[PDB]
DNA sequence: GGTCAGAAAATCGGTTGTGGTCAGCTGCTGCCACCGGTTAACCTC
DNA sequence: GAGGTTAACCGGTGGCAGCAGCTGACCACAACCGATTTTCTGACC
């Protein structure tokens, strides 16, 4: 899941529309993810409920 | 101690390149004059010619906003 | 204090020395000008190394 | 990053009007480039003058006095 | 690929193979350069022997 | 044998204008994914 | 001996991409004119 875990490109939201780097640290709405680079994809956790 | 390639034999980037934009006819003689030693005026005149130029001097020519100029007419009444 | 070493490996293993060095001399202005100039293994690069 | 830095040098190898100009033409001080009506708002003058001073402009960087350093960065 | 007889070095083209490599984004500055120099878009990526 | 004055450049800058072209927007056009009802196939009350 | 059952097949929905027609933003260019400003020439006599 790209909201939990990051996004899967770097500054590049679901949706498409947030794709620069100006963008940085902002949840797209529409999408649910935070614009930010891959690499978080090394370091986000998750839990079962 | 270079052996690069013939830039410095280059005569388009010796020196000053607002020089080869002088907003004076006699100022860009010197410009016009200088690729006289220039090894590829007839590519660069060429590639001037069919990209449409509207400014400066290329080739050993200067270019108007669509074409070739003799050369530009001064500030003033031209002469007889 | 010596040791031996053949050229053919001494060139791969100083490559980012020698691209620095040999773009310090304008033997290649940029440095995949220079890459190309180590693979080609022109003959200049025996005196830059 | 060489390409960058030497794209900043060459561009600030000309004057600031135009320099300005190509920075908000193309967006390389924010990442969003402006309609060249924005531009002429936002320096003061109209936008067909704007597209004037941009050809030419472009045209200057196109030179080969100025496009020696990036020659070959393709 | 290459004729028959033809002497080769390090490096050099055996077979000429280009992958379409499809569409993606563009920097900005790279297309400043592209608009600068005038050349082919080059949607497909060398993989040659 | 000086002397304003006019004509005519160019040069930066508006202007108009207009024409087109394209980003996109969006209601039809039509096809495409679940959902389940039914319809001829298996085991012997 | 069809009763009851059964995998699959056979109507019947909502989702989505297309998609062609319709805006308006926005640029191309094109002239085109408009102050500015030199500056040369042109009669006065
Ligand atoms: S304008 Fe003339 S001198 Fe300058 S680079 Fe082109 S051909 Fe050479
Ligand atoms: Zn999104």
């Amino acid at each position: 899941c790209e909201k939990i875990f990051g996004p899967t490109r770097d500054w590049e939201c679901y949706c498409g529309k947030y794709k620069r780097v100006r963008f940085k640290g902002i949840i797209c709405e529409r999408c649910g993810v935070e614009v930010t680079r891959a690499k978080v994809r090394r370091e986000r956790m998750g839990h079962i409920e | 101690q270079t052996p690069r390639q013939r830039l410095p034999v280059l005569p388009c980037h010796v020196g000053d390149p607002d020089l080869w934009f002088a907003d004076t006819p006699a100022g860009l003689e010197v410009a016009k004059t200088l690729c006289v030693s220039c090894p590829i005026r007839r590519q660069c005149l060429a590639a001037a010619l069919q990209r449409a130029e509207p400014w400066g001097v290329w080739g050993g020519e200067i270019f108007d906003q669509g074409s070739i100029v003799s050369h530009k007419r001064p500030r003033g009444r031209p002469r007889k | 204090h010596q040791c031996g070493l053949p050229k053919l490996m001494a060139l791969e293993l100083f490559k980012p020395f020698v691209m620095k060095r040999l773009v310090d001399l304008n033997h290649a202005q940029n440095i995949k000008s220079a890459k190309r100039m180590v693979e080609r293994q022109r003959p200049q690069v025996w005196d830059v190394l | 990053t060489l390409l960058q830095d030497q794209l900043q040098s060459v561009l600030d190898t000309l004057s600031e009007r135009e320099a300005g100009v190509v920075r908000l033409r193309f967006g390389l001080t924010d990442g969003q480039p402006r309609t060249l009506d924005e531009i002429g708002q936002v320096y003061g003058v109209t936008r067909e003058r704007i597209r004037q001073i941009e050809s030419k402009t472009m045209s200057k960087l196109r030179h080969p006095s100025r496009s020696q350093v990036l020659r070959d960065y393709l | 690929i290459v004729r028959i007889g033809a002497e080769v070095r390090d490096g050099d083209i055996l077979v000429g193979k280009v992958t379409p490599k499809g569409e993606t984004e563009l920097t900005p500055e790279e297309r400043l350069l592209r608009a600068i120099f005038g050349e082919k878009a080059r949607e497909v990526r060398d993989t040659s022997l």
